RNA sequence: CAGAUCUUGGUGGAAGUAGCAAAUAUUCAAAUGAGAACUUUGAAGACUGAAGUGGGGAAAGGUUCCAUGUGAACAGCAGUUGGACAUGGGUUAGUCGAUCCUAAGAGAUAGGGAAGCUCCGUAUGAAAGUUGCACGAUUUUUCGUGCCUCCUAUCGAAAGGGAAUCCGGUUAAUAUUCCGGAACCAGAAGGUGGAAUCAACACGGCAACGUAAAUGAAGUUGGAGACGUCGGCGGGAGCCCUGGGAAGAGUUCUCUUUUCUUUUUAACAAACCAUUGAACUACCCUGAAAUCGGUUUAUCCGGAGCUAGGGUAUGGUGUUUGGAAGAGUUCAGCGCCUCAUGCUGAAUCCGGUGCGCUCUCGACGGCCCUUGAAAAUCCAACGGAAGAAUGGCCUUGUUUUCACAUCUGGUCGUACUCAUAACCGCAGCAGGUCUCCAAGGUGAACAGCCUCUAGUUGAUAGAACAAUGUAGAUAAGGGAAGUCGGCAAAAUGGAUCCGUAACUUCGGGAUAAGGAUUGGCUCUAAGGGUUGGACAACCAACUUAGAACUGGUACGGACAAGGGGAAUCUGACUGUCUAAUUAAAACAUAGCAUUGCGAUGGCCAGAAAGUGGUGUUGACGCAAUGUGAUU
């Protein structure tokens, strides 16, 4: 709410971070699958839960 | 006519929120934001405002000089003149009349 | 069943909203001063005690072993004004207002906030228009016998101190409420005890009244003394019911 | 920002260690203001006068960095 | 204009909380609302506070007398200072 | 139509939707007339044209609403006037 | 395995079916694009109509914010577009908050219970020390004793208390944070200047009290912080309204010296301040008042010293200035790739108004069996601890509560939405979610309706009006004959002037019931302000009442907006409840009555407790019941 703790925000920065693409070359790795996953987080989808 | 916001994130109309509208050297309305006013010292035996003591909140009178917080006169910036005055004579007649009583308890 | 709401009263919500409420109203700590001679002080005000019908007086005394004053918070007793010297000890003038040991009092004089043993700061008779009256004396073991409001007749030690007078209020309960708005601000600033809802009105879960086809009892309402808690409802011990057509 | 009414003071003042500069402005109504920036404040002298402006100006330090708005 | 028969200050009640209980707070609202003479300075400038306190205005005796709900004194504070004097006289010889 | 309601017109009855009172306080004419009777009568009393006893007779009758405006004023001021100064007549010759 | 309304998974008929219909509404042209009803631009028509579909915040969300690209999935139609997807960028504080303080409360420690998890307990049955004082100390000073006095853990508010910042500009996205200018506060040393003291701590005024300073240790006392609600009155600021001048723009068959926009001045600093507007508001001096006077809209004051005269204080959102025109705004030109988007011309002026709106201030009044926080922090007083400059002149300490000057001000948050798409409700759901500002007209009005600023034109579209529907209207004559029942609808409705019954607790009933009028235009009369020599030419004003004339015998012309009466049962009334079938005669209420209890106690609680509530209490109290105004 524009008023949020250092650990909130902290928080936030890490969802966002994790909340990114994963690149072609990491799945091309021989043995790996990768490719896909169901952990993308979208604002409005899935709420954090602070 | 234009209309105007708060300048802090302080969105109620409590007693530090004040506000007064003011115009600037832009033909811009908007608030600004005050304090409270300020209060005369009160007297200690009568309670009324003393008087030649302006109205300020407590901290701000740490930066007035000595003489503005102060009447010259025993007791002065404590207590009215007349109550200095009724404490003076007071305070001489019961010792005027204790050293009768002692006198005369002979 | 349930936990009646008698039983429920035990705190929490139903404590005392004493925010407002200024100090308590002991006399004084019986010492020296009281024990020999007496203690002079000055009213400096007289206010409003929220939740309490008396008014309050607020004493400023001279502490007699270091440098400084001790402000009191006597009941204010009827005829009690700002700037009056009051006395408090064994040598004090029969003067309203001033507080002295029951022994050293004639019969039959009215005083109010007078101590049960003597130290305990004020017991009997503190409530706004009433007094308690010195009947008799007993000079060996010394002992004073005095009439409390409720018409009881108790024995004190002849050490306890009480303010010659009566409690200031005059009579307020001559006045009708005349609306629940002003029964509600009475006991707002008392405790939550107000409004009431009758036993019968409840169910039988809740009451030991509730139930029924019609609004009921359908029991005795007056129930033995040794009761135990969630059925100790209604008259406790009732010695007898009905109008009191006569009595002293 | 401080006035000053007497040419005096305002010497003085630009006599001192935090009169780092002064400020020349020439209004509409042919008035000239004086300005004087210091370590807390800014101290201006008005004169209706262009011979009394120009006076000033002839008395002002040499050292004082004078400069026209 | 006389404006009202009985009812009085009462009036504002309207026409609920019944008669006799509009009467009954009739008298003791005027009371309560009455002026009272100072005993230590004389003007009829005491007025009621907090059901107790009695105030008088002016620039003198500004004290604070603390007295019944509805009026300065009562008949039971009056007899009560009566037989205190009375046995602090027989008693003092 | 601004212009037109100066000059007297959309007024009548059909135009009005506020009660009286609603439209123009009858609190506020009396407190207009009783600021503008007073200024009259200090303005006399500072002028000499009446004394002190007049004017504190006066000033009760304004209180009282007895005079409508400053025309009934000045009217019972000349009345007074007149008849004092026929009695101060009387009583000289 | 054929079953178990079997388990998991997949897939059917119904079926291209029900349906994608609340929130007034869209149209033309151009651009882009393969593709345009949904993108963008221009034009037109509309809506939200300031209690907004506007501009901000609190909680919540967490990057949804911005720029550039994509159109696989979602945006129940589409998509060139999006709160979607992809890549980057973006939140700058001594002054805004947190941080500090305390409230309701939470909770260690001492101690006591409990097998124990743990419970009670917050100066409590504790050897609970932080602080006051020169004794050593060269010689001009915080380092080891001694004697000491009711101190004390902490956590707990982004709406309580509180040290301090304003203007203009700047970004694609941040600003009271950045830039330019101009300030303020706190802390630290003492860098200067000033002041008093020749032999220690200033003067003036009768006084209220004033100053550029005007030495003050412990201890104590006082004040500020610091406070309810409602009503009227007076003032100020902003807005609104109105008369001229200037600049630009709109209309111009005709008329309109016309209509519209701009005409601005912050924090901070100085001097005045009842003048211009608002207190003889409080206090002081002279003086002593009845033929009592003064005085508010509101009846308060005065030999406890009125009126009157003269002073002292309270002082800004008041006046004159600085800031500050150098800013911002409007208009008109030059270069003409123009580069720093520069340079050059003008205006930004004079007045007025108020039962107007919002905020605020001042003096008041009414109400309480309701009297309407605490603390941090700051200031003042009583008091007298301590001081040493010397040779009437070349020589010190104090003040740093006097002026100028120096240094420092750390950490965390700062984007965006705040909702008919950014929160919750499975969702981009007609639901729910605290609060700030609030233009013009009509109108009593924050009512309804239209409009200005701002925002939006977003709710799959096209064609046609079948039955039956949903929502909205009308209807000859009768007027409740319908129906369990006047259900629904209709009728009444604003304002002014008449008139108003039974009954009653005398307060009401009551807007009882029942009648009349209402437009436009032209006038008449009365009711108020300053002001030039009995008066007076203006300027600046709103009401009320009446008359004539006139037309659709019409006029609260839309909107807005009581149907009324006569009885019975019942509850006295205001109020409360079965969230999501029952709002009531049910509950509660004031009133009435009864019961227990004088503290070694009544009632309640706890496993226990050196335990808790009523109780900061004491019979006019607390606790437990029944009945339910008055008579
Ligand atoms: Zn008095």
């Amino acid at each position: 709410p524009s008023h949020k703790s250092f650990r909130t925000k902290q928080k936030l920065a890490k969802a966002a971070r994790q909340n990114r693409p994963i690149p072609q070359w990491i799945r091309l790795r021989t043995g790996n699958t990768v490719h896909y996953n169901m952990k993308r987080r979208h604002w409005r989808r899935t709420k954090l839960n602070i | 006519a234009q209309r105007v916001t708060y300048r802090r994130r302080l969105a109620y109309n409590t007693r530090s929120n004040k506000t007064r509208i003011i115009k600037t050297p832009g033909n811009n309305i908007r608030y600004l934001h005050i304090k409270k006013l300020g209060t005369i010292p009160r007297c200690g035996d009568t309670g009324v405002p003393l008087q030649g003591i302006p109205a300020l909140r407590p901290r701000e009178f740490a930066r007035l000089s000595h003489n503005q917080k102060k009447v010259q006169r025993a007791y002065g910036g404590c207590l009215s003149a007349n109550a200095v005055k009724d404490r003076i004579v007071r305070a001489f007649l019961i010792e005027e009349q204790k050293i009768v009583k002692q006198k005369l308890k002979q | 069943g349930r936990v009646i709401r008698a039983q429920r009263k035990s705190g929490g919500i139903f404590q005392a909203h004493t925010r407002l409420r200024k100090g308590a109203a002991q006399l004084r700590t019986l010492d020296f001063a009281e024990r020999h001679g007496y203690i002079r002080g000055v009213v400096q005000k007289i206010i409003h005690d929220p939740g309490r019908g008396a008014p309050l007086a607020k004493v400023a005394f001279r502490n007699p072993y270091h440098y400084r004053t001790d402000v009191e918070t006597f009941v204010a007793t009827e005829g009690m004004y700002t700037g009056q010297f009051v006395y408090c000890g064994k040598n004090a003038a029969l003067t309203v207002g001033n507080v002295l040991p029951v022994g050293e009092m004639p019969e039959g004089t009215i005083i109010s906030n007078v101590e049960e043993k003597a130290g305990d700061r004020g017991a009997l008779g503190r409530s706004s228009g009433n007094y308690v009256i010195i009947v008799g004396h007993d000079v060996d073991t010394g002992k004073t016998r005095v009439k409390l409001p409720s018409g009881a007749k108790k024995v004190v030690p002849s050490s306890a101190r009480g303010v010659v007078g009566i409690v200031a209020g005059g009579g307020r309960i001559d006045k009708p409420l005349l609306k629940a708005g002003r029964a509600f601000h009475k006991y707002r600033v008392k405790r939550n005890c107000w409004p009431r809802t009758r036993g019968v009105a409840m169910n039988p879960v809740d009451h030991p009244h509730g139930g029924g086809n019609h609004q009921h009892v359908g029991h005795s309402t007056t129930v033995p003394r040794q009761s135990a808690p969630g059925q100790k409802v209604g008259l406790i011990a009732a010695r007898r019911t009905g109008l009191l057509r006569g009595a002293a | 920002p401080r006035q000053i009414s007497d040419i005096k003071q305002f010497l003085e003042i630009a006599r001192r260690k935090d009169a780092t500069s002064a400020r020349i402005k020439k209004n509409t109504n042919k008035d000239v203001k004086f300005k004087l920036r210091c370590s807390k404040y800014l101290y201006t002298l008005v004169v209706a006068d262009a011979k009394k402006a120009e006076k000033l100006r002839q008395s002002l330090p040499p050292d004082l960095t004078v400069t026209e708005v | 204009t006389k404006r009202t028969k009985k009812v009085g200050v009462t009036g504002k009640y309207g026409v609920r909380y019944g008669a006799s209980l509009r009467r009954d707070v009739r008298k003791i609202e005027v009371q309560q609302h009455s002026r009272y003479q100072c005993p230590f300075c004389g003007r009829n400038t005491v007025k009621r506070t907090a059901a107790g306190i009695w105030c008088c205005n002016g620039k003198g005796c500004k004290k604070v007398l603390a007295g019944g709900a509805w009026t300065v004194t009562t008949a039971a504070a009056t007899s009560a200072r009566s037989t205190i004097r009375r046995l602090r006289e027989m008693v003092e010889v | 139509t601004h212009a037109a309601k100066r000059l007297g017109r959309h007024t009548g009855y059909g135009k009005r939707k506020g009660t009286a009172e609603a439209r123009m306080p009858s609190t506020v004419v009396w407190m207009r007339r009783q600021r503008v009777l007073r200024r009259l009568l200090r303005k006399y009393r500072e002028s000499g044209k009446i004394d002190k006893h007049l004017y504190h007779t006066l000033y009760l009758e304004a209180k009282g609403n007895t005079f409508k405006h400053k025309r009934a004023l000045i009217e019972h001021i000349q009345r007074a006037k007149a008849e004092a100064n026929r009695t101060k007549l009387i009583q000289e010759q």
